[PDB]
């Protein structure tokens, strides 16, 4: 639930 | 024989998310290419916007890393905020064309050092160019920019890492793998290995200046940074 995370776990 | 397809597999990182400035068409623009100014608002919208997708490729760039995703997500976090700008000042260096002074971007974007400076290196602008100057000698492909990327992300020590041992755990063969793709290379020369080691430090020095520019910024730029970018420095 973060740009980076989103980015992270797709 | 391992060591072959990490240097294999880190070439292949560095090369799918990023293309090399002859695989790119060029265009330039006339914009402020004359006088520094202290921002250029349209120069500012391009870059920008063009930065929040490198970051993007370098995350890309980061998740095809031997490893890298089996660490805590929290880790991964932790290292691309704190290497992520060093790799793309490495990334847009590796974009000189020396003869007309200027710099690729991976749409084919064209600035020259002016232009450069006026889209917000500013201060930075000088010590960017001495840098990708400086590298020129030191002719490296992909895998080697692959792999000083590779292992200025992968450090140890830095601040709030939940799992320091296994980081440096992976650093190791990146180090070595690095070494003997540069022997091989460059039989010639044997301080080579440790020459672009100390790249890094150079980025450091480049990046470090990072934060202070970013508030000088913040203040002749119209809305606020992009989020993404916010993000990595924020
Ligand atoms: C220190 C600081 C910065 C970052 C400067 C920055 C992001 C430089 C890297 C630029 C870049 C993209 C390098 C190669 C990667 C790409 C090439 C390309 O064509 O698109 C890709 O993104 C500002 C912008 C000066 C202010 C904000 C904080």
């Amino acid at each position: 639930k973060s740009l980076l995370q989103q980015l992270l776990t797709e | 024989p391992e060591v072959g397809e990490l240097i294999e597999k880190v070439r292949k990182a560095h090369q799918e998310t990023f293309p090399a400035l002859c695989q790119l068409g060029k265009y330039t623009t006339n914009n402020s290419s004359e006088q520094r100014v202290s921002l250029d608002i349209d120069l500012w919208d391009k870059f920008s916007e063009l930065s929040t997708k490198c970051i993007i490729k370098t995350v890309e760039f980061a998740k095809q890393l031997p490893g890298f995703t089996t660490l805590t997500i929290a880790d991964q976090i932790t290292l691309l905020k704190a290497a992520c700008l060093d790799i793309l000042i490495l990334r847009i260096c590796t974009r000189y064309t020396p003869e007309q002074d200027t710099m690729t971007f991976s749409d084919g974007l064209t600035l020259n050092r002016t232009q450069m400076h006026n889209a917000g290196f500013g201060p930075l602008t000088d010590l960017v160019f001495a840098f990708a100057n400086q590298l020129l000698p030191l002719e490296m492909d992909d895998a080697e920019t692959g792999l000083l990327s590779a292992i200025c992300l992968i450090c140890g020590d830095r601040q709030d890492l939940e799992q320091p041992d296994r980081v440096d755990m992976l650093q190791e063969p990146l180090l070595e793998a690095l070494k003997v793709y540069v022997r091989k290379r460059r039989p010639s020369r044997p301080h080579m290995f440790p020459k672009m080691l100390m790249k890094i430090t150079d980025l450091r020095s480049i990046s470090a200046k990072g934060a202070e520019r970013v508030i000088t910024l913040k203040m002749e730029i119209p809305g606020s940074m992009p989020p993404l970018i916010q993000e990595m420095l924020e």
